[PDB]
């Protein structure tokens, strides 16, 4: 049995410091093949927004603190990347992921109904 | 116990901020004499204000948009549903069990 | 030449009052359990270091152990002569949020060489690592990744760890007890769009909760005792 | 392969119950669990003959399949998703005349099994798709967690109703057929021997099944008759509670597992003491199957690849549980 | 043995006459059948008019109206019981024996002893020091011989038949057949 | 009367039925195509899962007009036994438009044909060509 | 008799195990026709 | 005493002859070169199984004529569903929603009350016939036989609303169906 | 049940007008002994030839010509 | 030294299961191997550990077979632990596990006790 392509074995970080460079090392791989999601999946942004979506993903762990909820995160985020380069994802799911989008006063959910 | 389990759970953000769980322990049904019932701790949500239940006009269903509605967790013990709640994040409130006093009972009271 | 007879006609036995006999099932496994207790026992003397406990019902016998044994007591289930489990049937988990460590993860081994067959029970959290038996079994490689999948365990050494059941990009582990039964979104095809999209689940009917109707009386008595006579601590001799 | 299906969650329940079917229902579940296992097989092999080229062989079984779904639809009234095994029995008796209609279909489907012989066995390009392709070692299918023919091709005499017998299988005289070279071909023997076996078992089955009851006597498990329910007042009650509660099962766990005609099918069901199951693992030999596909296919061409998976009997159903 | 069998033996549609002559000179197999059901004999009661009157069959220990307690027969509630052996446990087996060949002193001086394996005792201080023979006697089987892996069956043989008994594929074929032995 | 190659799950089981030697669907000029080029029929027979759907909607936008798509099973209707399922469409309309819906668990093979037959009877009754002179 | 029962002296036997018996003549004699078809054929040929 | 001695099993004793004998070579053929040769130049096996699959050919087909034809029925057939009376016209069920409760897919939704008459009857009894799996639970758990399930499956639709049965459609199924479901009944209750 | 004979005797028995209605729905000459007819008009027989298969004893004639329900 | 044994031959005639074949040398292999295995014991595992009392126990039954019994089939129908190249594999196999037993150190204390509500399922301690 051989792995697919892109596979890594999965490791549980004992160092906080070595974690901090799978990390990075991680985030230059997704911002290689940004234009390789543009190509793949025919988005109608260039691959500049993606690398700007990319960051915006990264920078929403970057105060995790706790070293065991960082490997779960790096695992899942390895487990992610290899999805996209392999084409395993429909090109509906990655559409959708770029089409994420002042709240509304409390009177106006109030006439509405809010929640 | 103070490690964030939400932030690899899955689970929406809908759940930390903006619903209610209750960590409760069920009472006796005042129908029946059984106490199986009310030997386990059990967490349920609260119902949405709105959008918790609604007639489908077609043909009278009962619909609804709460995804938890039908959701109620067993737990052995107290401590371990408030280990579980602030594992995942959530906000909680504790009813607690109402306790029935001894009373002693005879036959002989019927007459003294 | 002859016609086939009519099966149909042909005359049927009369039978009287039957009877059968009345006898626990637990009975037919009396050498089963004490065999098993023996062998049980016989792992956590060659394993002291790692053997938790044991217990037997009827023919099955299960071995409780840390996640940080999990390596030498399935190395020495499958090497050793007298316990030679070279296929790992299943690997599996249960979700108990109760106690501190939520999953109890399962491992069946079967032995094909003494047609005899062993279990494995460790724990883990959602965030501890258990150690991956995939160098071990290569036939749990896609055991793990559906307990991965369903549950979220973390599988340390995993050679390729990803999901193998739900949907690309879902988001939360189905098994798990605070798991919505119906899950958090729906899709549908969207004709602005023309795809199919992923939507917030709301329900025509929603589910109704009939297990409310379950019963206030304890159904089962304590149960009966099948330990046998040879595992049983001894009562000392009454005073002279 | 239906009813193997329900009667492996049948046993774990039952096992958990600690109760025991009576001998005429362990019978009944042995004759349909080979007939089940038939079934299985014609749907297995042709259409694995039928992904190599073989058409003629598909059509002239199924028709087999329409006088077996016969007898699933006639004591139960589903064709094919008949809820007649239960836990604690099957869930009602053998209409008259089955036995009749079952053993003057099994005088017949002999010649059935011969003629589909006639077109495959010493067929030089059958051979030629199947002799050294997907071979499996020994070592290797027992480290992967292949059972059944997959098994047993490799020169490895295991099977689940010799090792532990269960639903009358150890009143009944059978032999399993045993592969030396552990490829294709070999499997596809092994299959066609598990078709006259299977036979073999059917007919055993018409002579000595036995009177009495079907289902378990305890009405706090298995339903009351109709008849006995509209008169008596504890049956009444007992109909009542076990469709709208339900039978609470003693708290435990267990591993019970059946010779499918897929090969292992196991479930892992954990009880709480309730009338609901609080855990059921399904184990799927096609699901372990399939994830040595890798391991096998490699180094093989396209065309062998449909073989390979033909040869390893997958419903994805089973594999998707 | 389920040797061939002559088609007329056969619940299905055969020929007639000159064409039963015809077809045994051009068939290959003369002795197959057709494989059609014969209209007058298969399925010629339907289920639904079928003139049998069906009875509920009860076995009298269980399902008589005298002598037939009900929990005589109730085996759900006489489930075994969960048991699991710790480490303490065992230790205390190995110590003081069992029930079945006692190994403990009599009266208080017994009692001592049993309240030592009511808290944490490792199996592998108590093995540490221990008489060896116990060992060999209660840990490990016929003086020291390893335990094996109970079998799920005993009566699981088997034995290797020829072609005149089994009736498959000669010995040529790559697949052999194995019987109950 | 060309029908898609679309077996997803037991209901394919009685669409097999169908093409077998006691029905012959083929007698009636049914023919089951591998490509969707090839075929104006989709059954959907088969559970429907959200990972499936999206390879569900790209197989029907493949076929040429004009085409036809049937429901068959509970499953294809509404979701049947997995209508309250985290992973299950509840019913295949919700992404491509059903001309008939044929019910049971599975549908028998007779039942699936007459569901076909009711089709057939529909597309008889069809008037593309005389829309054209009166309508337009 | 108040259930689905065998006879009572039971099923006659079926037929299961494998029946299927070798026809034509040894080859042979399928090699001397083809000798003979081929002999004859060219003598023929060589008449016209 | 047992194998124990040497960590070994019956189970893992193999049997006398387990071993497989040497493989023949070429100069231990039974067959002679030119015999070999005219069947695999002449196709000996592929005429055979040409000559098999000619037989076929002048057999009986299988087919039946559907719809003018109809293949085998039983009485525990499960079909549409439909509610049933009393001979006098009233209504079996009183509303008593066991088969509510055993509704594997719960594809059935009840609600009750006090008749006009005082009569426990129900006022809406649905059932979803694009969620129902056709099982059967509904009919065993029934105490007055007032839910059945008869043998019809022709009944395929243009639109999915119209699987979507209440109390009128159940009932009008039930006065349509009568007859043929006292055919089935008077078979299987017996059984039952 | 496939031979020509079996179709020229239930040509002979139904007449042309019977059987000419058999060859636009039926796409089978079949002839039987009428049982009785429905509150719709379609008509029920049973088949007595020895030569009919198992499944196909019992058939009906639908009052329409060109289509069948 | 060096003493380089054939555990799996990848060629020969075969022995009934599928990617196993026959070993040249059945009797020579097992002595070597079996001889290895007492010697390893005494060298790295401690008396007290029952696993080394029992693997001594049968590696001696074992030894005291093959070096009596030229017959292979005899070997086997007295071992019952399979055909003797399953027997290679297993004395391999278990010579090996006596070196990871070694380092595992698996006679010591139970390196992790379990938490007190480890293994209680639904309020009941096991
Ligand atoms: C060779 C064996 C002898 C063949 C028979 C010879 C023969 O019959 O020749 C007759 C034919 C007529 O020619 P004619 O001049 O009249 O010969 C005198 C006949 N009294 O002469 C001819 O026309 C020759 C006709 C062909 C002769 C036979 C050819 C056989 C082909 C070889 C077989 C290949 C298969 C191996
Ligand atoms: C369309 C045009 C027609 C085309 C078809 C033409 C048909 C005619 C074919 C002619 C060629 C056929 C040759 C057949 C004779 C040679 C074959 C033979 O006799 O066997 C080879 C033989 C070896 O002996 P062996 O076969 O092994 O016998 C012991 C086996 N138990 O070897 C020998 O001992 C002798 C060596 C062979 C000498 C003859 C050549
Ligand atoms: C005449 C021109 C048309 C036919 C040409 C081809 C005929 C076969 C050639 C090779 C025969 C061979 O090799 O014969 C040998 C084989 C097998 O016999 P075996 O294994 O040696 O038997 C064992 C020894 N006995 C003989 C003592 C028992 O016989 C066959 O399988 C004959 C096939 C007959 C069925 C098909 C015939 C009709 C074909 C379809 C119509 C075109
Ligand atoms: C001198 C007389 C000349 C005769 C002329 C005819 C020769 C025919 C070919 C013979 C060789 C052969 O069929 O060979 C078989 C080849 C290659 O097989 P292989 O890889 O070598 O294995 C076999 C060798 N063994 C056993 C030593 C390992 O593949 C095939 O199965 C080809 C199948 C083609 C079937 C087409 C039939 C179509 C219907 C025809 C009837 C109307
Ligand atoms: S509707 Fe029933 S038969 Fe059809 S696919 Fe779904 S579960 Fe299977
Ligand atoms: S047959 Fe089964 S699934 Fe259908 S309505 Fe009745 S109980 Fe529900
Ligand atoms: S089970 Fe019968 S009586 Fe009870 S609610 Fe259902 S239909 Fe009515």
């Amino acid at each position: 049995t051989n792995p697919t392509a892109f596979a890594q074995t999965t490791r549980y970080v004992k160092d906080s410091t070595e974690m901090r460079t799978l990390v990075l090392n991680l985030y230059r791989r997704y911002l290689r093949h940004s234009r390789g999601f543009v190509n793949n999946y025919n988005l109608d942004i260039p691959a500049s927004q993606v690398r700007t979506k990319i960051r915006q993903e990264f920078e929403r762990q970057r105060f995790v603190k706790d070293l065991p909820l960082k490997n779960v995160l790096y695992m899942k985020a390895q487990m992610e990347f290899q999805e996209l380069v392999n084409f395993w994802k429909q090109q509906c799911h990655v559409m959708q992921y770029f089409e994420s989008i002042k709240g509304d006063s409390f009177v106006q959910k109030f006439l509405k109904g809010a929640q | 116990t103070d490690l964030a389990k939400e932030l690899v759970s899955g689970a929406p953000k809908e759940l930390i901020t903006e619903r209610v769980a209750r960590i409760y322990q069920e009472a006796k049904a005042a129908t029946q004499s059984g106490q199986h019932n009310t030997e386990t701790w059990k967490i349920d949500w609260d119902i949405l204000n709105k959008g918790n239940r609604w007639e489908n006009d077609l043909m009278g269903y009962q619909s609804s948009s709460d995804y938890m509605q039908g959701t109620i967790l067993k737990f052995d013990t107290r401590e371990g549903a408030i280990r579980f709640a602030k594992g995942q994040g959530w906000d909680y409130y504790i009813q607690e069990p109402k306790v029935r006093r001894f009373v002693k009972k005879d036959y002989s009271a019927n007459f003294y | 030449e002859e016609p086939l007879p009519v099966l149909r006609d042909l005359p049927r036995p009369e039978y009287g009052e039957l009877h059968a006999p009345v006898y626990n099932p637990a009975e037919k496994y009396k050498e089963q359990i004490e065999e098993l207790h023996k062998f049980g026992r016989y792992i956590m003397g060659c394993l002291p270091k790692f053997v938790q406990q044991f217990s037997v019902w009827k023919d099955e016998l299960v071995i409780y152990v840390a996640p940080s044994a999990l390596t030498q007591v399935a190395t020495f289930l499958k090497d050793h002569t007298s316990a030679q489990f070279k296929a790992c049937m299943d690997v599996t988990a249960a979700d108990y949020p109760t106690r501190t460590n939520r999953f109890d993860v399962v491992y069946n081994l079967l032995s094909v060489r003494h047609n005899s067959r062993i279990r494995i029970k460790t724990y883990a959290s959602e965030v501890s690592p258990v150690p991956s038996v995939v160098p071990l079994f290569q036939g749990a490689n896609w055991f793990e990744r559906e307990t991965y999948d369903l549950f979220g365990i973390f599988f340390e050494g995993h050679p390729d760890l990803r999901r193998i059941m739900t949907d690309y990009g879902f988001q939360g582990h189905p098994l798990r007890k605070d798991f919505p039964t119906t899950g958090y979104t729906e899709v549908r095809y969207d004709a602005e769009k023309r795809r199919v999209v992923y939507e917030p689940l709301e329900l025509t009917q929603a589910w109704r909760n009939f297990t409310v109707g379950s019963s206030v009386w304890e159904q089962v008595g304590d149960g009966k005792d099948f330990t046998p006579e040879s595992f049983k601590l001894p009562t000392p001799a009454p005073d002279p | 392969s239906m009813m193997t299906n329900e009667q492996v969650f049948s046993l774990a329940v039952e096992k958990l119950l600690n109760l025991e079917v009576p001998e005429r229902g362990q019978y009944i579940r042995t004759l349909f669990g080979e007939i089940t296992r038939v079934l299985n097989h014609l749907m297995s092999v042709l259409s694995h003959a039928m992904d190599v080229g073989a058409l003629t062989p598909f059509l002239w079984g199924f028709e087999e399949r329409e006088k077996l779904m016969e007898f699933y639809e006639r004591v139960s009234g589903a064709r094919l998703h008949s809820a007649y095994v239960r836990p604690g029995g099957v869930s009602q008796d053998l209409p008259a005349g089955l036995l009749d209609d079952i053993y003057m279909w099994a005088t017949q489907f002999g010649d059935r099994l011969d003629e589909t012989e006639e077109l495959l066995t010493d067929s030089r390009i059958w051979k030629q798709r199947t002799i050294g392709i997907g071979e499996v070692t020994a070592e290797d299918a027992l480290n992967y967690g292949l059972s059944g023919v997959m098994l047993r091709g490799s020169g490895v005499p295991f099977d689940i109703r010799k090792s532990q017998p269960y639903d009358a299988y150890d009143k009944v005289d059978f032999d399993i057929a045993v592969g030396t070279k552990g490829d294709c071909y070999d499997r596809y023997l092994i299959r066609m021997t598990e078709f006259r076996q299977s036979l073999r078992i059917i007919e055993q089955c018409c002579n000595q099944m036995p009177p009495g009851p079907v289902k378990v006597e305890d009405f706090k498990v298995a339903p009351p008759p109709r008849a006995l329910m509209k008169e008596d007042m504890e049956a009444l009650i007992h109909h009542f509670l076990l469709y709208t509660k339900g039978y609470a099962v003693p708290a435990g766990e267990t591993y019970t597992a059946i010779e499918a005609p897929k090969g292992e099918m196991a479930v892992y069901v954990v009880s709480d003491g309730s009338e609901r199951p609080y855990r059921c693992k399904i184990r799927a030999p096609g699901f372990a199957h399939l994830g040595a596909f890798d391991h096998i296919a490699r180094g093989h061409f396209l065309p062998d690849a449909v073989a390979i998976i033909g040869t390893m009997d997958l419903v994805f159903g089973e594999v998707d549980r | 043995s389920g040797g061939p069998v002559p088609v007329f033996k056969k619940y299905t549609t055969g020929s007639k006459g000159i064409w039963e002559k015809i077809r045994q000179l051009l068939t290959l197999v003369p002795n197959r059948s057709t494989g059609n059901p014969l209209v007058k004999n298969y399925r010629v009661p339907p289920p639904g008019s079928q003139t049998l009157k069906y009875k509920d069959p009860v076995t009298i220990p269980a399902g008589d109206i005298v002598k037939n307690q009900y929990y005589d027969r109730d085996h759900r509630r006489n489930y075994p019981r969960l048991v699991a052996f710790d480490q303490t446990k065992v230790s205390g087996l190995l110590t003081l024996g069992s029930a079945q060949n006692p190994r403990i002193s009599v009266g208080e001086k017994g009692q001592k002893e049993l309240a030592v394996f009511d808290q944490s005792v490792s199996l592998s201080s108590t093995l540490a020091t221990i008489d060896p023979k116990v060992v060999k006697s209660e840990l490990l089987a016929e003086g020291g011989s390893p335990v094996v892996a109970p079998s799920l069956n005993k009566k699981m043989k088997f034995r290797l038949t020829e072609e005149s008994e089994h009736g498959m594929y000669p010995e040529d074929y790559p697949i052999r057949i194995f019987a109950q032995n | 009367f060309w029908p898609m190659t679309f077996g997803l799950a037991c209901c394919a089981v009685e669409m097999m039925h169908v093409s077998a030697p006691r029905y012959d669907q083929d007698r009636l000029g049914i023919i089951f195509r591998a490509s969707p080029r090839q075929s104006d029929i989709m059954i959907v027979a088969g559970t429907v899962t959200n990972k499936m759907a999206p390879a569900l909607r790209q197989v029907y936008d493949q076929m040429p007009y004009p085409r036809w798509v049937i429901s068959m099973g509970s499953c294809a209707n509404g979701g049947g036994y997995y209508h309250y399922s985290y992973s299950v469409v509840r019913g295949v309309d919700r992404i491509v438009p059903v001309d008939i819906y044929v019910p049971g668990c599975p549908p028998t093979s007779e039942a699936l044909m007459y569901g076909v037959f009711q089709l057939q009877k529909k597309m008889m009754d069809g008037q593309t060509h005389r829309m054209w002179y009166r309508s337009y | 008799a108040t259930q689905d029962l065998p006879p009572i002296s039971g099923y006659a036997p079926i037929q299961w195990k494998r029946n299927l018996p070798s026809r034509g003549f040894r080859p042979v004699i399928w090699f001397l026709g083809l000798c003979t078809a081929t002999g004859y054929g060219f003598y023929q040929i060589s008449l016209a | 005493p047992t194998l124990a001695l040497t960590s070994g099993s019956i189970q893992g004793t193999h049997p006398e002859g387990f071993r497989l004998p040497r493989p023949k070579t070429w100069e231990e053929s039974s067959e002679s070169a030119l015999s070999k040769a005219t069947k695999w130049y002449l196709l000996s096996e592929i005429f055979r199984g040409l000559y098999i699959t000619l037989e076929m050919y002048f057999r009986a087909p299988y087919t039946i004529y559907y719809p003018f034809e109809k293949g085998p029925v039983s009485p525990r057939f499960r079909g549409e569903h439909a509610l049933r009376r009393y001979p006098s016209g009233e209504e079996r069920c009183i509303a008593c929603k066991l088969c509510e409760a055993v509704c594997p897919a719960q594809a059935i939704t009840i609600e009750a009350e006090e008749r006009i008459d005082g009569s426990r009857r129900t006022y809406k009894y649905d059932i979803d016939m694009t969620k129902c799996i056709y099982c059967g639970y509904c009919q065993e758990s029934c105490p007055v036989d007032a839910i059945v399930e008869t043998p019809n499956v022709e009944y395929a639709t243009e639109t999915r609303e119209e699987l979507l049965y209440n109390k009128e459609k159940l009932l009008a199924n039930g006065d349509k169906w009568e007859q043929e479901i006292q055919y089935a009944l008077d078979a299987d209750a017996p059984y039952r | 049940s496939s031979s020509i004979q079996r179709t020229l005797r239930n040509l002979w028995k139904n007449g042309f007008k019977k059987s000419f209605k058999q060859l636009q729905g039926y796409n089978d000459i079949k002839s039987g002994r009428l049982v009785g007819t429905d509150s719709f008009g379609n008509k029920f027989y049973e088949v007595d030839d020895p030569v009919e298969i198992h499944m196909r004893t019992r058939f009906v004639e639908y009052t329409g010509f060109w289509r069948q329900d | 030294q060096a003493q380089e044994i054939l555990i799996k031959a990848n060629k020969g005639n075969p022995t009934g299961l599928t990617g196993l074949f026959q070993h040249p040398s059945p009797r020579p292999t097992l002595i070597t191997l079996y001889k290895a295995t007492l010697k390893n014991l005494e060298e790295k595992i401690p008396k007290e550990s029952v696993y080394r009392t029992a693997v001594e126990a049968f590696t001696k039954e074992r030894l005291s077979i093959v070096e009596n019994n030229e017959i292979i089939e005899d070997i086997e129908k007295k071992i019952g632990s399979g055909l003797v190249e399953e027997l290679i594999v297993q004395a391999n196999e278990e010579y090996d596990l006596i070196d990871k037993m070694a380092e595992w150190k698996a006679w010591e204390e139970l390196e992790e006790k379990p938490l007190d509500d480890q293994w209680t399922y639904f309020g009941k301690k096991l």
